[PDB]
């Protein structure tokens, strides 16, 4: 499997380029909506490796079609210039009755017809195959999410960007076994993984913080299912957007290649 | 071992109380809905006080004397918790018991925090910079500029000085957006959004 790292902040470029030079990562996944105003060639010339796109604040489930189309048209020529390995987005609840959520909410999976319509519209604007990431659930919506993505991916042609750390959070928070995602894991070739924290007032509830090394159950999840994960063209992106130092990322990347060695 | 979801089931059941600290008491402490709100409530707390640590000089380390009355004040005035979130805290401070202790050492960090927030969340292709003005900041303004180069060694938020002076806004704050990365025209201060 190929190992990737997420490029989110402009101040981390020098370290990500060093990771590429030392063959520590095979590609760079990007928060491409953060860099929508810089030249798309300069940013392709910044990484001597393939890149991937990760869209965070499109809000395609709720954004107005006029502003959504303008973003898609801009992202379309970023796709043309850089040819990302995949383009991925989220399924997230951003706004409730006009107020912005600072901790983004898990959408109600009973609203399939609405999500399906907005997904096909957003995937059309991007002009490529879209991958959707799963939520690190806290409430009981984790139990009906695996079949929700399998249905959405079947009817709209989207792929699933499976975050192993997020499903591990869901298993710890609601009991929903990560083995519910087995069929999705054996289909999609692109994955996410990161460390997670705990709710301040409760060490039992887990939250995706992307600020630590990988947990013990997250590593055992990837290890005992290395066959279902590993595939031709398979990729996994280590995410670390907080506490970004070279050495805590170095060990986690080495533990990642230790699970998935070449043939 | 799992915490009970007691009176609810999914996140969509708690949407309305995710920013209402006064409504957290009606959930069982041992319940998962109480913790979900606490996680969301701490997200508002840390977004406000990690970005503007000097506000804790007014309220104290817990920040409760600012946080709880503002969250109630924002629900009444139907605030949207957008990029103007920090600036609305400052507006509330001007009518609060801390109004006598408001100086530029408190006004500036919340102004660059709102400019920084608009920088990270706004997705208008046709909007490159935001310009923040204040009646407590004559002759200058806070400009937030989106990234247009991966190699810029500067901050994306700067305090800039205007040769010909800008009229002070009607309310305490005012803003306008520029089509590009240059300010060659003053279009008029727009009122602060919700
Ligand atoms: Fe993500
Ligand atoms: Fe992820
Ligand atoms: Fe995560």
């Amino acid at each position: 499997m190929q190992i990737g790292f997420n490029f989110t902040l402009t101040g981390t470029l020098d370290m990500v380029q060093q990771m590429i030079k030392e063959r520590k990562i095979d590609y760079v996944e990007m928060l491409i909506d953060n860099f929508v105003h810089l030249p798309p060639e300069q940013i392709a010339d910044s990484f001597d490796c393939p890149v991937a796109f990760h869209i965070m604040l499109s809000k395609y489930l709720e954004r107005d079609r006029e502003a959504l189309a303008a973003l898609g048209k801009r992202l379309r020529r970023f796709i043309d210039v850089m040819r990302p390995v995949y383009v991925s987005d989220h399924i997230l609840y951003f706004t409730h009755n006009g107020r912005s959520l600072f901790h983004l909410g898990e959408i109600d999976y009973g609203e399939y017809d609405h999500v399906r319509s907005k997904v096909e519209q957003w995937q059309d604007m991007l002009g490529t195959r879209l991958y959707l990431e799963n939520y690190p659930s806290i409430m009981d919506g984790a139990w009906d999410a695996p079949s929700f993505y399998e249905r959405l991916s079947r009817e709209t042609g989207v792929g699933v960007l499976f975050d192993a750390s997020n499903a591990i959070c869901a298993q710890n928070n609601t009991g929903a076994p990560v083995e519910l995602w087995k069929k999705i894991i054996e289909t999609t070739r692109h994955f996410h993984v990161a460390g997670y924290g705990t709710a301040f007032i409760e060490p039992r509830v887990k939250a995706d913080t992307h600020d630590r090394e990988m947990a013990e159950d997250t590593l055992d999840f990837l290890s005992r299912m290395r066959t279902s994960f590993d595939k031709p063209g398979a990729t996994i992106t280590y995410e670390r957007d907080f506490d970004i130092d070279y050495e805590s990322i170095s060990v986690d990347l080495k533990r990642l290649r230790d699970i998935f060695p070449c043939v | 071992s799992l915490l009970p979801t007691a009176p609810v089931r999914i996140d969509a059941d708690l949407y309305d109380d995710l920013a209402n600290p006064a409504r957290q008491s009606l959930y069982p402490r041992d319940s998962r809905g109480f913790i979900r709100i606490d996680i969301s409530l701490r997200a508002y707390w840390h977004t406000l006080f990690d970005t503007c640590p000097r506000l804790l000089e007014l309220s104290g380390p817990s920040g409760g004397a600012i946080f709880l009355p503002f969250m109630a004040w924002a629900r009444e005035n139907n605030l949207a918790f957008d990029w103007s979130f920090f600036l609305w805290v400052y507006v509330w401070l001007q009518q609060s018991e801390f109004r006598e202790r408001l100086d530029e050492d408190q006004l500036l960090p919340v102004m660059t925090a709102s400019a920084t927030r608009w920088l990270m969340i706004d997705r208008d292709i046709d909007a490159c910079q935001i310009v923040l003005g204040s009646r407590s900041l004559a002759g200058a303004a806070v400009v937030g500029a989106k990234i247009d180069s991966i190699h810029c060694r500067l901050e994306q938020v700067q305090q800039v000085a205007f040769a010909a002076p800008l009229p002070l806004p009607d309310g305490e704050f005012g803003y306008f957006l520029t089509p590009g990365f240059e300010i060659d025209h003053f279009p008029g201060w727009r009122p602060l959004p919700r």
